[PDB]
């Protein structure tokens, strides 16, 4: 079979800088930046289909399709997490076992498109705000 | 009243604001290639060149995709997809000619190429979005309403004495409690609850989601047909937290029809349950008549934020295919019931664990396939550790197959100091250990981070060990975001296998000011031309430059939506000022907008200017039509100018003079400079 | 009305533009924004130019302000600086009002001998009659908001770096003090106590 | 069938208040001189309120921001009456605009700052204040329009 291709193992994501004024209220949503999940080596014959699915500490119980943000020595925002999207346009479930939508695996390199985006649970103190997911592929 | 005002909603935009783009070209190359050294086989080569070209002439955007692949012994050049999409605004719908996919929810994901008319949610405001609840009401006499969550207030305004129906209520997640409170001026304010759980089947009230598609049928399997097929999809929002939904699929052989409804219960959580009817004609002459039932309930938040419950059931009765049954072959078990059950449970505000539970039986075949998944992720402090079971028990004769895995990451600032200015700050260390519950070993252990002044530059080393076997896998990655292309390569080292991968991606506009090179594309891109001004990072995003003519391409911007675009003037040419360093543009759907900046090259420049030993008053105009340059006297007859020549005159028109000024070279070198001239 | 990017700028020492967004979000309305710079006592200094000092805004927009440095290496660099930048924005019978925002521009030297991150914890309260006087050796200015002494608020205070600011404490005050520090991003930092050293 | 991580990172910065003052371009209106009213240095006006609004902020950093009053006096005695702001025949003589406090004391226009104690109104903080016109010997038939400058220490 196939496998992730080499250095998409552990990615990098720069949201950059928000503000309290697009982040004010509860469910107010910044601007999506992309990012691309990549495979190699695989063959149609092998995997026709794959998905992939994220794992990561939610901020709430309420909010499980958004993650939450790890504390810093110098502060960290409150009331704000990151969530992750699909091509659709469309929430994960940070789950392990919720997959996300079926692609089809062109033979040889095959790019996966997310989007990360900020989601304030009610008004957003000022901070730092730095998000971990564990991500894993299936294929079918 | 506010139901009967065209109160508009929040964050809207009037589709007139909305552009549609620029008549440019587009190509979006990704090379990849991999040279395997194995001692047994020597060393190999591979290639893939996958391009995606693209054309937006008017509305219309066309696409094509094809690949190139190479072995190291011939050239095949693959075409994959090709499509002309185009938004209608008058729908508020998009349309699609040529290949695609169905994104049918109701029904299974379908691969086509045909014609394809489905609404579109993104074009909506993000507030009217997702599913919340719609407060209908009636106010005696003017009033303001704080609609509030349980947590903090959300939509509060004031209300006219009438009817007034509020929509612009934000999703808040899966479930919640909006308190509506009115303050009457002269009476005494009135309080009323509502909860609410979500579904993703579940629509606005007033809310109408359609999807019309029709063609030929294609999948990847060289098997399957291409048999014609329609398909509709219907998903209406009906008053009091209602939704009915409906489908029909058609072709040859296959005739299906869809129907359901979903309820928001409140307290008790959410409803979903559609029933599906199909006549199907199998490979074989034989036809076959099913129907298939699922049932999907949402509990609501159990405790108090605690535990969430997700339960889906499907029941396919004996003689229910799917579309792709009917379109195998000419000559080529069915699932009696499929169950899902889903607990989150957070504690501790760390720790989240997930229970997930698989459970399908089939007909005939008494094996069932059980799926059993518990995940415990937790983040103390920097600190972010992940503990995972899995156990699958499946029909083929999978056995136990469980599996445990164990990922730890600890930044490295959780030792430097907060404002150390060492590049190890921006590094991680990340730990992984796997096992199979056999003895399988799978140990990883590595660094990773950026170490470049934008964090461009990305690099990730990681050694591992994988025993039963005794091999140390060792693995090293640098990617390079430039403003030019992604570069990235690869060393994979194993006990006898050294693989190497190198590859470039990146994005090509030939629009109408020339061919534009940047980094690889995704959907709507914005192009910033700001001639003049070489080598300026766009602000908010890694490795975006301007190249040696002032012309950039951002890889991603929202859609249909106020996004800004700013250059970062710290990082620019200290001869070269911005007239405007932000601006605003509301792209389309695969559109290419253009953001123009104006870039004066001269000198920047500071005068007073003195009419008659008296400084000109506040508000006059300074302007300069040596070099087209214009300001306003601030105070004291202090004016700023931007593109200046060295010697030249300016004219002030305060309700018509001349001042006449010269600059020495170690002036035009300095970065601001600051004269004296007095006027006629 | 328009609004600032921050309510607080750092510049760091070495540098020679620090930038900040002015935006205006009401989409009717044209001003006039006139922006400058001024020392530790409210005196118009030539020691950082706001470029441009004054422009016109049409409308819903955002600019940039480029503060450009002028200081020679003038200044002292063991603690910090504090200036007070100010924008004006004239709305170009009936008075006309024209808003003043003034936000502490922090002139923060290269390499300081501690981390912003512990200078909030290093302030130790010099309590008498009358007077709680608040003493940092930090070098840091420290922005004390809600110093309850017990029951009651005296003020919000700012300390000097290396320093010991002055506020008036009635006698009625119990002698637990609690306050918390306004950090570098605008937050407030949880509350601490306040030892008596 | 297994793969790694990825990792979010950025800022959120606070936002400095957007202050409206009144009606649009930060006008008040007031109403019309009064002769025979406007008589002696104790002759006063209607006393028109109008407010002041941080909106598009947290509530915590306009709460602490301070807030004070400014512009030009019209005489050294008269230090609390704004010097009316016109040159053209409908220039007043002897008056003045007075801007007040909730309770009704003079504000200081020499610059010294107070707290906001801004009130959370349904929509954002607010605070409101009067104006009024002063009367300083004697009165005139004209729009004695004129200028104040309004200042924000965001601490």
């Amino acid at each position: 079979a196939c496998a992730v291709d080499a250095g998409s193992v552990d990615q990098t994501v720069q949201l950059g800088q928000v503000r309290t004024a697009s982040l004010a209220q509860e469910g107010a949503t910044s601007s999506a930046v992309g990012f691309n999940i990549q495979l190699n080596d695989c063959d149609t014959n092998v995997a026709s289909k794959a998905a992939v699915a994220f794992l990561g500490t939610a901020i709430d119980a309420g909010h499980t399709n958004v993650l939450a943000l790890q504390s810093s020595a110098a502060g960290s925002a409150t009331n704000v997490g990151v969530q992750i999207l699909d091509r659709t346009g469309a929430a994960l479930t940070l789950d392990g076992a919720t997959f996300s939508s079926e692609t089809t695996l062109n033979n040889g390199t095959n790019t996966i498109p997310f989007q990360a985006r900020y989601f304030a649970t009610g008004a957003a103190t000022p901070g730092a705000a730095n998000a971990d997911a564990t991500f894993k592929v299936q294929y079918q | 009243p506010q139901a009967f005002m065209s109160n508009r909603a929040r964050g809207y935009i009037p589709p007139e604001l909305w552009d549609p783009g620029i008549n440019a070209g587009l190509l979006n190359y990704n090379f990849s290639g991999n040279s395997v050294q194995n001692r047994i086989g020597g060393n190999s080569h591979y290639a893939y060149l996958n391009l995606q070209s693209g054309l937006n002439i008017g509305a219309w955007r066309l696409r094509d995709n094809t690949t190139w692949s190479y072995n190291s012994s011939k050239n095949k050049w693959q075409h994959i997809n090709t499509w002309l999409e185009r938004d209608i605004i008058p729908l508020r719908s998009r349309l699609t000619l040529g290949d695609g996919y169905t994104q049918g929810d109701i029904f299974d994901g379908i691969n086509f190429r045909g014609a394809q008319l489905a609404s579109d949610d993104n074009m909506l405001p993000d507030s009217q979005r997702g599913f919340a609840p719609v407060i209908h009401g009636i106010a005696r006499g003017t009033a303001q309403v704080t609609i509030k969550q349980n947590g903090y207030d959300i939509y509060n305004s004031t209300v006219p004495p009438g009817p007034f129906t509020i929509n612009d209520i934000y999703a808040a997640g899966n479930s919640g409690d909006l308190q509506v409170t009115i303050k009457e001026a002269d009476g005494s304010t009135q309080i009323f609850t509502v909860p609410y759980s979500s579904v993703p089947l579940l629509q606005r009230e007033g809310h109408t989601r359609y999807s019309i598609t029709a063609g030929e049928y294609r999948s990847g399997n060289a098997q399957q047909e291409k048999p014609r097929f329609f398909q509709s999809t219907l998903l209406h929002g009906l008053p009091a937290g209602w939704t009915i939904y409906g489908g029909t699929q058609l072709a040859d052989r296959y005739r299906a029809f869809n129907f359901g409804i979903g309820k928001n219960m409140g307290a008790l959580g959410a409803l979903s349950v559609d029933m599906t009817q199909a006549n199907s004609t199998l490979p074989d002459d034989s036809q076959h008549d099913g129907q298939s039932v699922r049932f999907l309930y949402n509990k609501s938040l159990n405790e108090s934020g605690t535990n969430i419950q997700l339960v889906g059931y499907r029941y396919s009765t004996s003689g229910y295919f799917n579309f792709a049954d009917t379109t195998y072959s000419r000559m080529n078990y069915n699932k009696r019931g499929k169950l899902q059950l889903t607990v989150t449970q957070q504690l501790g505000r760390t720790s989240t664990l997930y229970l997930s539970g698989s459970h399908q039986t089939y007909w005939g075949t008494s094996n069932v396939d059980e799926q059993f998944q518990a995940g415990l992720n937790t983040a103390f402090e920097d600190i972010n550790w992940t503990l995972s079971y899995s156990l699958t028990k499946n029909a083929w004769q999978k056995g136990r197959d469980q599996m445990l895995a164990l990922n730890v990451n600890i930044p490295f600032s959780h030792w430097l100091r907060s404002d150390s200015k060492s590049q190890w700050r921006h590094a991680s260390a990340s730990y992984s250990m796997s096992h199979d519950l056999n003895g399988r070993m799978t140990n990883l252990a590595g660094v990773y981070g950026t170490l470049l002044e934008d964090n461009n530059l990305s690099y990730s080393v990681q050694t591992g060990y994988a025993g039963g076997n005794s091999g140390s896998t060792g693995y090293a990655t640098l990617n390079y975001r430039g403003g030019y292309g992604n570069a990235n390569i690869g060393y994979s080292h194993s006990d006898d296998i050294k693989q190497l991968y190198y590859g470039v991606s990146g994005g090509v506009l030939a629009h109408a000011n020339g061919v534009t090179l940047g980094q690889p594309l995704n959907d709507t891109v914005v192009l910033v031309k700001a001639p003049g001004a070489k080598d300026a990072k766009v602000e908010n995003q890694t490795g975006v430059r301007t190249d040696w003519r002032g012309y950039a391409v951002l890889p991603y911007a929202t859609e249909y939506r106020e996004n800004r675009v700013a250059l970062d003037t710290n990082t620019l040419a200290d001869n070269v000022d911005l007239d405007n360093a932000v601006a605003n543009v509301v792209p389309t759907r695969g559109a290419i907008v253009r953001a123009e900046f104006k870039a004066r090259v001269g000198i920047k420049l500071l005068m007073t200017l003195t009419h008659n030993n008296k400084p000109l008053p506040f508000g006059a105009m300074v302007t300069s039509e040596s070099s087209q340059s214009s300001g306003i006297v601030a105070d004291n007859g202090q004016v700023y100018l931007s593109g200046m020549p060295l010697a030249g005159k300016v004219q002030v028109k305060w309700g018509h003079c001349v001042a006449n000024y010269q600059l020495p070279p170690e002036s035009q070198q300095q970065l601001l400079t600051q004269l004296s001239a007095e006027c006629r | 009305g328009v609004a600032l990017g921050a309510t607080r700028v750092i510049y760091p020492a070495g540098q020679k533009q620090e930038q900040l967004a002015v935006t205006n979000n009401d989409e009717n309305s044209t001003y006039l924004i006139q922006s400058w710079v001024e020392n530790a006592d409210g005196v118009k200094d030539g020691r950082f130019i706001v470029t441009p000092p004054l422009f016109a805004m049409k409308g819903k927009k955002e600019n940039t302000l480029r503060i450009l440095d002028a200081t020679n290496n003038q200044l002292p660099q063991d603690r910090e600086s504090l200036f007070w930048m100010n924008v004006k924005a004239i709305p170009s019978n009936t008075l006309q009002l024209a808003i003043i925002s003034r936000i502490k521009l922090y002139y923060r030297p290269a390499k300081l001998a501690l981390p912003p991150d512990q200078a909030a914890e290093k302030l130790r309260f010099r309590r008498s009659a009358n007077s709680l006087t608040l003493i940092n050796p930090t070098p840091y200015y420290l922005t004390v908001t809600e110093l309850n002494a017990g029951t009651r608020v005296l003020e919000n205070a700012l300390v000097p770096p290396m320093g010991e600011s002055t506020v008036k404490l009635p006698s009625d005050a119990g002698s637990n003090i609690t306050y918390r520090t306004i950090n570098d991003y605008g937050a407030l930092t949880p509350k601490m106590t306040g030892v008596m050293e």
